[PDB]
RNA sequence: UUAUGCUAUCAGGUGGAUGGCUCGGCUCAAGAGCUUAUGAAGGACGUGCCAAGCUGCGAUAAGCCCGGGGUAGGUGCAUGGAGCCAAUGAACCCGGGAUUUCCGAAUGGGACCUCUCCGUAGUGAUCAUUCAUGAUCGGGAACGCUCCGAAUUGAAA
RNA sequence: UGGAGGACCGUAAACGGUAUUGAUCUGCAAAUCAUUCGUGUGACCUGCGUCUCGUAGUGAAAUGCUAAUCUAACCCGGCA
RNA sequence: UGUUCGGGUCGAAGCAGGGCUGUGAAGUCCUGUGGACCGUUCACAAACGAAAAUCCUGGUAAUAGUAGCAGCAAAGCAGGGUGAGACUCCCUGCCGCCGAAGGGGCCAGGUUUCCUCGGCAAUGUUCGUCAGCCGAGGGUUAGUCGGUCCUAAGACGUACCGUAAUUCGAGUACGCCGAAAGGGAAACAGGUUAAUAUUCCUGUACCAUUUAGCGUUUAGUCUGACGUCUCAGGGCAAGCCGAGCGGCGUCGUCGCGCCGUCUAAGCAGCGAACCCCGUGGAGAGCCGUAAUGGCGAGAAGCGGGCGAAUCUGUAAUGGCACAAGUCGGCUUCACCCCGGGACCCGUGAAAAGGACAGCUAAAUGUCCGUACCGAGAACUGACACAGGUGCCCCUAGCUGAAAAGGCUAAGGCGUGUCGGAGUAAUUCAGUUAAGGGAAUUCGGCAAAUUAGCUCCGUAACUUCGGGAUAAGGAGUGCCUGCUGUGUAGACAGCAGGUCGCAGUGACCAGGGGGCUCUAACUGUCUAAUACCAACAUAGGAGAUUGCAAACCCGUAAGGGCUAG
RNA sequence: CCCUAACUGGAGUCCGGUGAAGCUUACAUUCUAGUGCACAGUCUAGAGACCUCUAGGGGGAAGUGAAGACCCCGUGGAGC
RNA sequence: GGUUUGAUAGAAACGGGAUGUAAGCACCAAGGCAACGAGGUGUUCAGUCCGCGUUUACUAACCAUUCGUUCCUUUCACUU
């Protein structure tokens, strides 16, 4: 039961890479919390905050703003959004 | 003011949200009980004679 | 600015996405057979069973 | 030209100023329509072709002009009073006013040692029911009656 | 070259009757006949590469595992593009398991909120007992048993 | 001076609905529009919440109102 | 159906027309089309024959290319584009509508209508390249805004009790819910996007809980926390005026007109009224307020304490074309603070929370809503509906008492989504009409008259309150120069000159009076034909009942009246 | 009102686009009289009438809307 | 009705008419120390305007067009 189902690529949700900032699509029953500790184990870089948003699709989009400078980088070369 | 087309403008608020046991929309607000189940009223279902005909 | 709970939206959710044609290619293997659904619905009609 | 209404939307919400107020460049049509974004809007605006007209307000001087004459006492006769003497100025106003004005007259006198408190106090008691108009008759009868403690 | 028209036929349009077919329905007969706190039925929401409805399934989400049958194709109603699965025997059918979000008898408190609050982690209510543990709660096409119980109507009122 | 009143005038604030028996009457509208009108500091108007209902409720009482339905609503059943 | 005899891709059923037979029901045959089933002998069954029920379902006419696309907001034209196609889409200019709502903010509701791109088969009262439409993609970020928490009217649950019985029922005890407009711990300025923003970014802050260090309770109070009317004082947004400075407009002559000249929370400081305390000694009375008032049961005066809105300083670098960016004054609502008075046979909520013992550090602050419309096109009324919900809360300059009406800003629009044309009758709504002036008509129905303000003057009758704006009259503009009150805004008044048919020059805005009937009055009423003399009302009178009552509800448990 | 006139804006008339509904057994160019269930465009006897289109207001079609709500009947109801 | 062998409609000018003496400038103006100043007089029976006429081809009434042939046929009185 992942609270993560894959980062959120739009033209604004890269607009957050430059910020630091990655966008995912979760779990709707998720926490802050628990988005938070999930993302935390699956790439190990440490979380500030996390802004989360429900959309009309029936989705939840979390905002992970990372601590260590290029995390959010490092995640997207992993993954290839980039 | 009138009775028809001039008073059914304030309808802009409900009187039966939809229930939770059925997903219908017949949980009273004011009574809290479902008129086509009948949650909030028994632990059975609401199920009459009169709603279908005599068998014979 | 109707304020919902979470269950509301969620129902809204559906109903906004439920409310959208039928794809090209479901026409195309039916052989034009099957071209609509009763959900097909306006925002400016029958409101929705929704709340 | 493509539908510039976008683009006027856009620089309406750039310059903080109505819809109508944009002044779009009818010869720069083109680069007008090539404004996608709230970066070439702000481009454009500083470069001159997208700027917001000026305000048109209410002209004041033949106001003005009226009321420095009203100022003057003219332009106020009974033809241009509409309003009930009352509205015009309210009575309780002026009977504030009026009783201020003479209690403060009677306190400075009090307060100067020109009026003791025997008549100080029959002054003031004379001024709550009005004997006196104003400033000017309070003294005029003072002066006439010669309440005052001349040395 | 007599228009607007009238009647009969013919050709065509609109239309969907008749005819033909039909995986549906109805009726009768014969079997078999309970399920649920080990959390049902029913519902909400999610669930497909392109998937809107229905159906199936439940964050393992048109599925997973094991024994038997079948064996060459499979990828639902619904033989589209591109892929995937399958001779390590799939798909499919029978049997046995796993997973089985929220509500719902719904049962830790609460519902105009199918979600929300406390988390000290949940046996709510009524009961039996050795106070270990256990029972009842809901659903089922009609039938069965107990109790309560009209009027239309007929008598040509 | 004072600031009382189920006081007065008054708005296309709000509420009501007089007369034109005007417009409209297969309407903008299953009763609305225009002009003309009554109340407009109070027995006032009104939002939201909650409660009172079928031989029952509510009614400053017309048998009015109780979802375009009222000298007994509506839905299904007795009912072919 | 049983049974006999059969027909058919060398073309069955059905369908349109026609020949023949039959009194006829109908049968058979031929022409055309068709692409798979169809009859007959003797008997037997039926969901077995339509021309009709204001019959039922479907399809489709005539009306008819007609009514509507008009009345409540009469709105478009030139040039240039785009496009195959332009009254209708885009830009520019000109001319216009609303401008106390048709603008701005948001509740309920809608539920993606929001934003970008591509189309015009349907929707749009025309067309359309346009669109709240069609198709695709994207968009909502919170410790500080709300919900959440609290309790109110009042619901719901468990137990008891009742009931033939319950999912049914009043009460009691314990709980729990009940407000997106009541109470309430705290965040502001600027930037950024196509659409998000007190949420994201920059700067500067603040609140809560828990953990740790340093010590204490004052612990019972206060606050939360209260109606209606009226009014004083103080502040402030908005508004307005003068000087300087920077741009734009006008420029036939003039030197004016418009815009801007900005600066948040947080932090630090002062504190007006009221109240309290220490002194004080006031009567042939004194101190006050707008007003009421206060005083040996202790006034004035002098000190002190508690104590507001705002203001000042910082935040000082943000945005402004890095263009100025500095100053003075007036006013200030309907906004905030504070205080007084009056009224009640109305007495105008409760609880959570908060203050009194806190200071420093660190970490944590989950969940939900957040787009967009909020209405003459996003809600509701079948609709892009002249209604209703919302005029619910705000709204600038001039005139003016004014938020009325008229003219203009800002802002929103030319979509209260058909155009050309100027040629009858008739019609909806208006303007004017000689002489007469209600002769019209059931009836002055409709229309007309008058209308603001100041001053003079004002009858019958009366419950002494009124009638009353009774009635009947005069003045009113503009310019020159002044006066008085006020601290001031402003208000009031005077002299002379002068124009016109007309000076409340438009807009705005009572016609008046007399005699009866009826009801006292304000109020209520047949939503959708009756706004009345009907209903209610205060006033009067009668009746029941001493409370385990009278009256009433329930089958009962038990209740309303009754916290009487 | 005598007694109507002129003018304004919106309709109407004409034009381009869009575009329904209601009456309807059939035929139908009628007028007079008679007859007929005694109120006829269709019968009988006469008289008129070439057809088509446009505008007009409403004489007739006992014009359309509608199983009369007045009266009676029903061994029909309801309320009081 | 007129249509270049022409005054049919329009312009220009004039005649005939409607209103009432335009803007700017000069002087005067009750006054005000001045700045200003409603307004009066002269230029001015002015200015503005005419859905009426005359003179005048200055522009536009030009360029065409179709019927009076059934229509193809050589059912012909034709012309390759
Ligand atoms: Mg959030
Ligand atoms: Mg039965
Ligand atoms: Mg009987
Ligand atoms: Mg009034
Ligand atoms: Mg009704
Ligand atoms: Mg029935
Ligand atoms: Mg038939
Ligand atoms: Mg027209
Ligand atoms: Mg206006
Ligand atoms: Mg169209
Ligand atoms: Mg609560
Ligand atoms: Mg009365
Ligand atoms: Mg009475
Ligand atoms: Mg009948
Ligand atoms: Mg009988
Ligand atoms: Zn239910």
């Amino acid at each position: 039961m992942s609270s993560i189902n894959y980062p959120f690529v739009t033209e604004k949700a890269m607009m957050l890479l430059d910020e630091n900032k990655l966008q995912f699509i979760v779990d709707t029953r998720s926490n802050k919390k628990q988005i938070l500790e999930d993302v935390e184990k699956m790439y190990g870089f440490k979380v500030k905050s996390v802004r989360t948003m429900t959309t009309m699709k029936g989705m939840k989009k979390a905002v992970l703003a990372f601590e260590e400078p290029e995390a959010a980088h490092e995640i997207a070369t992993r993954i290839g959004l980039m | 003011m009138s009775k028809g087309t001039s008073s059914m403008g304030k309808r802009q608020k409900r009187t039966h949200a939809k229930c939770r046991r059925c997903g219908s929309v017949s949980f009273n607000v004011h009574t809290k009980q479902c008129t086509s189940c009948g949650f909030g009223k028994t632990s059975r279902m609401r199920t009459y004679k009169w709603q279908a005909k005599c068998k014979y | 600015m109707s304020h919902n709970m979470k269950g509301q939206k969620k129902r809204l959710a559906k109903a906004h996405k439920q409310n959208t044609r039928v794809p090209v290619w479901v026409i195309v293997k039916t052989n034009r057979k099957v071209v609509s659904h009763p959900r097909r619905r306006h925002w400016r009609r029958r409101s929705l069973d929704v709340k | 030209m493509s539908d510039l209404s976008n683009q006027r939307k856009l620089a309406s919400k750039v310059l903080g100023c109505g819809l109508d107020r944009v002044w779009l460049n009818p010869e720069a049509s083109e680069e007008i329509a090539s404004a996608i974004t709230r970066e070439d809007i702000r481009g454009l605006i500083e470069e001159g072709t997208i700027k917001a007209k000026p305000v048109k307000g209410v002209s004041r001087g033949r106001a003005r002009a009226l009321a420095a004459k009203r100022k003057y006492g003219h332009c106020k006769g009974h033809g241009s009073r509409k309003g009930k003497k009352g509205a015009r100025t309210p009575k309780k106003e002026q009977w504030i006013k009026k009783i201020r004005a003479l209690r403060r007259r009677l306190k400075e006198l009090r307060a100067d040692g020109a009026l003791d408190k025997s008549v100080y106090c029959r002054l003031y008691r004379k001024a709550k029911g009005g004997e006196y108009r104003s400033v000017s008759h309070l003294n005029s009868h003072l002066e006439s009656e010669k309440l005052l403690k001349k040395e």
